[PDB]
RNA sequence: GUCCGACUUUAUGUCGCGCACUGGUUUUCAACCGGAUCUUUCCUUCUGGCUAACCUGUACUCCUUGUGGGUGCAGGCGAACC
């Protein structure tokens, strides 16, 4: 990735699945990127400011997409106790 | 789930409790438990029946938990261990029973195969008890020796 | 009778503990009739955080049986007499190194004299009134180990605050850190 | 399912699973203190007993062997240990 | 029968990684498994594992973070002379810039680079990358 | 310290490659390997050598009143070695 002088020679350092840490292929035509809008004090969706989660196509095909999104949103303080860490 | 001499795959067993030490609710004495084991052995009972009697009629979960020694070990310390180990003796009894059933009716081939299986198991267990030197190195299994040991 | 209850060279601090044992022996109906046959193996002091201290009495081990039968009473009376010092009734066991192949044959080392077995017994006898019901071991990412001990929820009332000091003692004995957790 | 605790699963799930399959394997059996209407002796018996347990004072059975656990003698009163 | 326990451990890790999980439950939990996972922790291919005492061989709970892609044992623990380490790395590791042939030397269970640093070599345990 | 590349028949003052040779390398650093030490933590140990070495204290102090430093003989350190 790194040239000896210290400049990048890689192209498009790829994204990674936010739920399984696996990279997203360029032609991974099943993967999605969810955007959740930030909410201010009076419930007004602030425009242009949100939080993004890149869900891979593999987990979506398996069927763990919604559960992974539940956990990931609960961790960053979006949903209250929607997901329990102990099944 | 191996079933050495068949195609079975069961795992029915017993889970020994995590705590090795004595149960909190047990009030009996270890010396009394050893005396009970000695008396049961003198009655002419194998260690497994001794353990089952201590578990059912009394609060003894298991001898090693209460005393610190095993049932056969306790008997051996007092010199009551049988000259043939219990499992091998029961295999001998089963083999002689199937041989009796065979010599009383020849045409039953399934029991012949089962006798072959039992004899193979007897040979394996005898080999194990021979390398540990529980049995003398000349110990072996033929016809009319099983009857002599059983009777 | 101060000297008889310690089979070790005298030390000023341990003489006071022996005198406290005589004062315990003063009470007849339950603190006598078993406590006469008592000894010691050089009780030692372990510093606890926050200025607290942990005295660790060292049984020769043949007396542990009696010591174990007596422990709860003697502990609470000693805590009454000894302030801020938590008393722990530890065993003393001979830890043997393994025969190096270049070392010479001595005898079959019994596994009870080994480091893990001795440490397991020490941690099990670090507290009588409660029993160890689970042992977990977690190796942190940074490369250090922790031995969680899960103790019975029943009989937890005896050890209300000694847990931390327990930790310290084990640490001071081993350097192997430890975290106590009580399951629900 | 992708993220889940195995070190601390729910106790309901603990009773859900089979013995020999828990985190640490523990028996589901227990002991009982039975009293027979005959005398006042308290007898310690096993849940899954395998013998016709009787009080030493009277020749009256208190349990009965069964493919699973013990079936009592219709008149003995027990308390779980 | 269970012959090579470390094989079962690494196979379980591989299966629970390919499916996208973050944890494994390895049952038998010997010394060698502990040392192998400790090396993987040291090199980052694994997360935060755990030993669960049962008084019977214990167990291990392994936390993953998706960084690993394949474990694997070389089931016949071949005597690997110090000259043959490079051949094993070429045949097993995908690139020279990373990967680690975990091998057991007399100085303990170590990655191949550490063993080459000590200038000591022994039998081969497995490979991680 | 040593100094060399831009300044060209030369250099230093200069532009620093951020020192082309050699050190303080306890500047914290960070390792990468060892060695000895304390664990209830032994690495075969003695038996005479040889006592190498100072826990020896005998005659004592060369020199600033200073344990820096010693001429030295019975105990007595043996992995420093036979
Ligand atoms: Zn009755």
């Amino acid at each position: 990735m790194e040239n000896d002088k210290g400049q990048l020679v890689e192209l498009y350092v790829p994204r990674k699945c936010s739920a399984t840490n696996r990279i997203i292929k360029a032609k991974d035509h099943s993967s999605v990127q969810i955007n959740i809008a930030q909410v201010d004090e009076e419930g007004r969706a602030i425009p242009g400011e949100y939080v993004t989660y890149a869900l891979s196509g593999y987990i979506r095909a398996r069927g763990e997409a919604d559960d992974s999104l539940n956990r990931l949103a609960q961790q960053d303080g979006l949903l209250k106790n929607v997901w329990s860490y102990s099944r | 789930m191996g079933r050495m001499h068949s195609k079975g795959k069961g795992m029915s067993s017993s889970a020994i409790p995590y705590s090795r030490n004595a149960p909190a609710w047990f009030k009996g004495s270890s010396d009394g438990v050893v005396e009970q084991i000695i008396k049961y052995a003198r009655k002419g009972l194998t260690p497994s029946q001794i353990g089952v009697l201590l578990r059912d009629a009394h609060g003894v979960t298991q001898a090693k938990v209460i005393t610190g020694n095993k049932i056969l070990r306790i008997l051996k310390s007092n010199g009551l261990a049988p000259e043939i180990p219990e499992d091998l003796y029961f295999l001998i009894k089963k083999a002689v029973s199937v041989r009796k059933h065979l010599e009383r009716n020849r045409k039953d081939k399934d029991a012949k195969f089962r006798l072959i299986l039992i004899e193979s198991r007897i040979h394996r267990l005898a080999r194990y008890y021979r390398t540990v030197s529980v049995l003398p190195p000349n110990w072996k299994y033929e016809s009319a020796t099983a009857s002599a040991l059983v009777n | 009778p101060q000297a008889k209850i310690l089979s070790q060279a005298p030390t000023e601090l341990e003489l006071q503990v022996a005198q406290a044992f005589i004062d315990l022996e003063n009470n007849s109906p339950e603190l006598k009739a078993d406590l006469r046959a008592l000894q010691f193996k050089s009780i030692r002091e372990i510093e606890v955080a926050g200025g607290k201290k942990a005295l660790a009495v060292f049984v020769p081990v043949p007396s542990l049986a009696a010591y174990h039968k007596v422990q709860i009473k003697l502990t609470r009376e000693l805590e009454k007499k000894f302030q801020d010092r938590h008393v722990i009734f530890l065993a003393e066991r001979r830890i043997l190194p393994k025969p190096s192949r270049k070392s010479r044959q001595t005898q079959k080392r019994p596994r009870s004299r080994t480091l893990t077995a001795v440490h397991d017994k020490i941690l099990e006898d670090l507290v009588f009134p409660t029993e160890i019901v689970g042992k977990r071991v977690r190796y942190l990412v940074g490369g250090n180990k922790i031995q969680k001990i899960l103790l019975n929820s029943k009989d937890v009332q005896h050890i209300d605050n000694k847990l931390e000091s327990f930790q310290a003692v084990y640490n001071k004995l081993t350097g192997k850190q430890i975290v106590f957790e009580i399951p629900s | 399912v992708l993220v889940q605790d195995l070190l601390h699963p729910t106790a309901a799930s603990e009773a859900r699973k089979h013995k020999l399959k828990t985190l640490v394997q523990s028996p589901r059996s227990h002991f009982l203190d039975v009293k027979c209407p005959g005398c006042l002796n308290i007898t310690t018996v096993f849940s899954h007993a395998q013998t016709a347990v009787t009080c030493e004072s009277c020749s009256t059975v208190l349990c009965t062997p069964t493919g699973g656990k013990a079936k009592l003698s219709e008149g003995t009163s027990f308390r779980r240990k | 029968t269970r012959t090579s326990v470390l094989a079962d451990a690494l196979n379980a890790i591989n299966n629970a990684e390919k499916t996208g999980k973050r944890q494994v439950l390895i049952r038998p939990s010997s010394k060698v498994i502990i040392k192998f996972l400790q090396v993987m922790q040291k090199h980052g291919y694994i997360g935060e594992f755990e030993y669960i005492d049962d008084h019977r061989s214990g167990k291990i709970v392994v936390q993953l973070n998706g960084r690993l892609n394949k474990c694997g044992v070389i089931s016949p623990r071949f005597n690997v002379k110090i000259a043959d380490v490079e051949k094993w790395t070429a045949n097993l590791l995908p690139a020279r810039q990373f990967g680690y042939v975990i091998l057991t030397t007399s100085a303990g269970i170590m990655d191949h680079e550490e063993a080459h640093r000590k200038h000591v070599s022994g039998k081969i345990l497995g490979f991680v990358y």
